[PDB]
RNA sequence: ACGGGGAAUCAGGGUUCGAUUCCGGAGAGGGAGCCUGAGAAACGGCUACCACAUCCAAGGAAGGCAGCAGGCGCGCAAAUUACCCACUCCCGACCCGGGGAGGUAGUGACGAAAAAUAACAAUACAGGACUCUUUCGAGGCCCUGUAAUUGGAAUGAGUCCACUUUAAAUCCUUUAACGAGGAUCCAUUGGAGGGCAAGUCUGGUGCCAGCAGCCGCGGUAAUUCCAGCUCCAAUAGCGUAUAUUAAAGUUGCUGCAGUUAAAAAGCUCGUAGUUGGAUCUUGGGAGCGGCCGU
């Protein structure tokens, strides 16, 4: 016996066939468009939305007005349109279904970066997040799969230990000032 | 087990206690007393997990031990000592007295009390014994033996005695109309009416019991303690009055105590 | 048996010594050059498309 | 630049101590000392930093916050008879045992070998 | 099925129980009798010392001699034929050599051209035979 | 074959696993018998016999790790003779003592989550929108791609003052000062005939050596070997062996078959088993939202 959880799961599906040509060509297109590492990062945005997508699958084949149906219903709905994905005024648990992978990589905060204009790139805005020089509500977000909610979009900006916001410079300018002022006297 | 289980493990301990999972293997196993192991509350988990007082089992131990911990008038300096139902947790230092009432969820709610209401409680007796010398007797819920009672009390009905002299004042008799905490089973904290006793011979009598939005239930009769004539109390009942508002509803006043605070 | 002429070829073959090699991009990196490959660079070509490795 | 932002706030009658959260605000530098702490506690409070143990930090990722527990006592004798020996004896008021447990265990076992007055003239 | 009735569970179960032992895949694993001749024993590897190298003969549309080596496993004492994979492999091979033994990959089924040889060569003497082959270790000696 | 809670796979059914931290049971080398006690047929109690083995001055004495560490053996197969009662709790005559229970480190690619290995410029230069020009070409408002061409921005891995952490530390977090251009601080593992994403490329071998789950390849132009280059797939992982699940409507309850592919007893009787015809309460009343529903 330990005072320990043990609890965890597997956050991605690999694909059934392993080399379909018409999978590989959206998925590579995918990971192009916002700026992923590997197919384990797209593969698991699939697996969030068939979890979703399979609870709201039971739902509609509940009776109309059941307790459970109208609670869970409301709540599915409510996580989705915070995360900014479902419509405000199309929450209805059928639209649910009507609803794909890109509706989610866009509110992916490596992708809100770039969407926001303080990044060139969606390789770039990568950089800009696993380098710590932006936050989100004065906290330092390391991390680019940090999926954003709907009140907590607009206030993504730079960090202010970093130069690119209202900060410090970092390492390769200030090994400049140790030589710009040393070669001169 | 060969002898007597002295150990409980956190996973096997109760549920209503809400005890967390990370924090270690063992759970404080309530010490024997009036009130049974799970239908009971250590005073450990009232005095750091509900209140929040002490923070380590020490700081427990560092407190009870001053005798300031005075459980229905008569001071206990056990740790694991079963604080269950109805107990009047009488803080003197700090000037807090606490009835250990249901919450309408699992957990014992947290009540605070009047020290004129921190003088008598509320019993219900188990069964009536007749002792050596045509002498009558009462057992209560919490293992009270009261001798000489009242001969119009039978052994469903409620008793109201006092912490000083451990002596019957006024009682509520078992009749339809009169209130009801439900104190087991899935309706653990509602109060209502009672509007049906149904008899069953050689197994478990069911009463059914109106709430005061006229959402009724039924209970078996071991889980019933009448605790008011008609509509009205002897005690002092927790916020929401154990009106059991549901998962629908929870969440619209949840929210509204969000939107209308900000 | 005739246990003689093992590990004939292997031992026998003329050994080419391994070019040195500009190290390659990894991640994410070697990922998005492979997107730039498939869906930017070339124009929808005349006949029917050539492979990765398309030798003649 | 530091701010001390007490939270969560309680009054032990029973343990002699007023036990809150403590919310520190040090943006751009490393994580505050409970020296550093004690003294803000001192002149917000109004105590004498005897009385003050503060302990149990965790700091925030981002880098400009930490949010511990601290107790503040009404007596030094009272901060003493109610308390851990560790966090006593971090400030050198309790000085423990310099022996091992595996030292003991065997002195324990070489004791229950003997019988009677001569334990003592074994071991040591 | 046959049998639809509301009250025929027991025939349906008891029919399926007993027409069940007429699959392969079925009896093979619930009858012991392939554990017991399994010289693994329902291990997946096992260890054996190598005792002499058998040059077997492929199957008669490809025509070559298949390096094998004859092992007899330290848990048995039973004595099998495994597979030394690779171009040059067997040289690394010597009589009396603990070499861990695995099966080919079709679960205790001949593989492809050497008939009879179910087992390969995986480890020699605590040592992988591929990293013997790519060169990034040597035998021991 | 300890049972159960559960676990894996899973359309709907199922199929398989559950020694394993929670609950219950059992046992302490094999049996057996007892003492004390509220509670034991107790084994960190005892007494016997058996197996095993210990010290011996040879008379005797002593033992029980399926506790935590560790060793040997067995093997395809599994960790430190570390620290600590501070936490969780338990026991005691107890606020004080004790606890290899437990906790904390070590070992750990059993596994699960997050997630680096660059980024953005400049120019060569190669495309595409586009005014133009038949084309060739230039403008370039939009940028689009990649080079041992150059450029200045970055932050991390790591060395590591100090705090925080904690029983004491470690690690995380926090922070100084350092710390990246072939940013040599260099990502593997399997593959490239088909199934199955990816070379009719060179050089070697010549039914040899080897490959190859399967079909096949190798007989001197080898898309299959052995290598070089290029390329593909997954990626801090990937291959292999074996058990198992889906695939398997190839166990068929859902849902398979039985003329000829495997398969209807030679035939009839017959008891369990399974399965069994139709038939017995409907007609109105009386109010309800706009002949109609309640």
């Amino acid at each position: 016996p330990v005072a320990r959880s043990w609890v965890c799961r597997k956050t991605y599906v690999t694909p059934r066939r392993p080399f379909e040509k018409s999978r590989l060509d959206q998925e590579l297109k995918l990971i192009g468009e916002y700026g992923l590492r590997n197919k384990r990062e797209v593969w698991r945005v699939k697996f969030t939305l068939a979890k979703i997508r399979k609870a709201a699958r039971e739902l509609l084949t509940l009776d109309e007005k059941d307790p459970r149906r109208l609670f869970e219903g409301n709540a599915l709905l409510r996580r989705l349109v915070r995360i900014g994905v479902l419509d405000e005024g199309k929450m209805k648990l059928d639209y649910i279904l009507g609803l794909k992978i890109e509706d989610f990589l866009e509110r992916r905060l490596q992708t809100q970066v770039f969407k926001l204009g303080l990044a060139k790139s969606i390789h770039h805005a990568r950089v800009l997040i696993r380098q710590r020089h932006i936050r989100v509500r004065k906290q330092v977000v390391n991390i680019p799969s940090f999926i954003v909610r709907l009140d907590s979009q607009k206030h993504i900006d730079f960090s202010l230990r970093s130069p690119y916001g209202g900060g410090r410079p970092g390492r390769v300018k200030r090994k400049n000032a140790k030589k710009g002022q040393g070669g001169a006297g | 087990a060969r002898g007597p289980k002295k150990h409980l493990k956190r996973v096997a301990a109760p549920k209503h206690w809400m005890l967390d999972k990370l924090t270690s293997v063992f759970a404080p196993r309530p010490s024997t007393g009036p009130h049974k192991l799970r239908e009971c509350l250590p005073l450990i988990i009232f005095l750091r997990n509900k209140l929040k007082y002490a923070l380590t089992g020490d700081e427990v131990k560092k407190i009870c031990m001053q005798r300031f911990i005075k459980i229905d008038g008569k001071v206990r300096a056990d740790i694991t000592y079963p604080a269950g139902f109805m107990d009047v947790i009488s803080i003197d230092k700090t000037g807090e007295n606490f009835r250990l009432i249901y919450d309408t969820k699992g957990r014992f709610a947290v009540h605070r009390i009047t020290p004129e209401e921190a003088k008598y409680k509320l019993c219900k007796v188990r069964k009536i014994f007749v002792g050596t010398k045509g002498i009558p007797h009462l057992v209560t819920h919490d293992a009270r033996t009261i001798r000489y009672p009242d001969p119009l009390i039978k052994m469903n009905d409620t008793i109201q005695i006092d912490l000083e002299t451990g002596k019957i004042t006024d009682f509520i008799k078992f009749d339809t109309g009169n209130l009801c905490m439900v104190t087991g089973g899935a309706n653990l904290g509602r109060i209502g009416v009672i509007t049906n006793r149904e008899r069953h011979p050689g197994s478990f009598d069911v009463v059914h019991v109106k709430d005061a939005n006229g959402n009724s239930f039924a209970t078996r009769l071991s889980n019933i303690f009448v605790i008011g004539k008609g509509n009205k109390p002897w005690i002092s009942l927790p916020r929401g009055k154990g009106i059991r508002l549901t998962i629908a509803e929870e969440r619209d006043k949840r929210l509204a105590a969000k939107q209308s605070s900000g | 048996g005739s246990l003689a002429r093992v590990g004939k070829v292997r031992g026998q073959t003329l050994k080419v010594a391994k070019q040195e090699k500009k190290k390659k991009r990894t991640g994410r990196a070697k990922r998005r050059m492979q997107y730039n490959r498939r869906f930017v660079n070339v124009v929808p070509t005349f006949g029917k498309k050539k492979g990765p490795n398309a030798n003649s | 630049t530091v701010t001390i932002r007490t939270r969560k706030f309680m009054t032990n009658r029973l343990l002699q101590r007023k036990q809150m959260v403590i919310d520190v605000l040090h943006p751009g530098k490393a994580t505050v000392p409970k020296t550093e702490i004690r003294e803000k506690l001192a002149k917000m409070y109004k105590t004498t930093p005897d009385v003050i143990f503060v302990f149990g930090f965790r700091t925030h990722f981002g880098g400009g916050k930490t949010t511990g527990f601290g107790m503040i006592y009404d007596s030094l004798d009272y901060a003493k008879k109610n308390e851990p020996k560790h966090r006593l004896a971090r400030h050198g008021l309790y000085e423990k045992k310099k022996t091992s447990r595996k030292q003991r265990k065997e002195r324990k076992n070489r004791m229950k070998k003997v019988r009677g007055t001569a334990k003592a003239n074994v071991g040591a | 099925g046959k049998c639809r009735g509301l009250r025929t569970a027991r025939k349906l179960r008891s029919h399926r129980r007993d027409q069940k032992w007429h699959d392969k895949q079925y009896k093979k694993a619930h009858l012991g009798t392939a554990l017991k001749a399994n010289p693994f024993g329902g291990a997946s590897h096992a260890k054996g010392i190598v005792l002499e190298k058998v040059g077997v003969e492929a199957k008669q549309p490809n025509s070559a001699i298949r390096k094998c080596v004859r092992v007899q496993l330290i848990k048995n004492g039973k004595k099998i034929t495994a597979f030394v994979p690779n171009d040059g492999c067997l040289n690394f091979i010597e009589e009396n050599d603990e070499v861990l033994v695995a099966g080919f990959g079709r679960k205790g089924h001949a593989v492809g051209d050497i008939p009879g040889v179910r087992f390969k060569v995986v480890k020699v003497a605590n040592v992988s035979l591929l990293a013997l082959y790519k060169g990034k270790k040597e035998r021991p000696r």
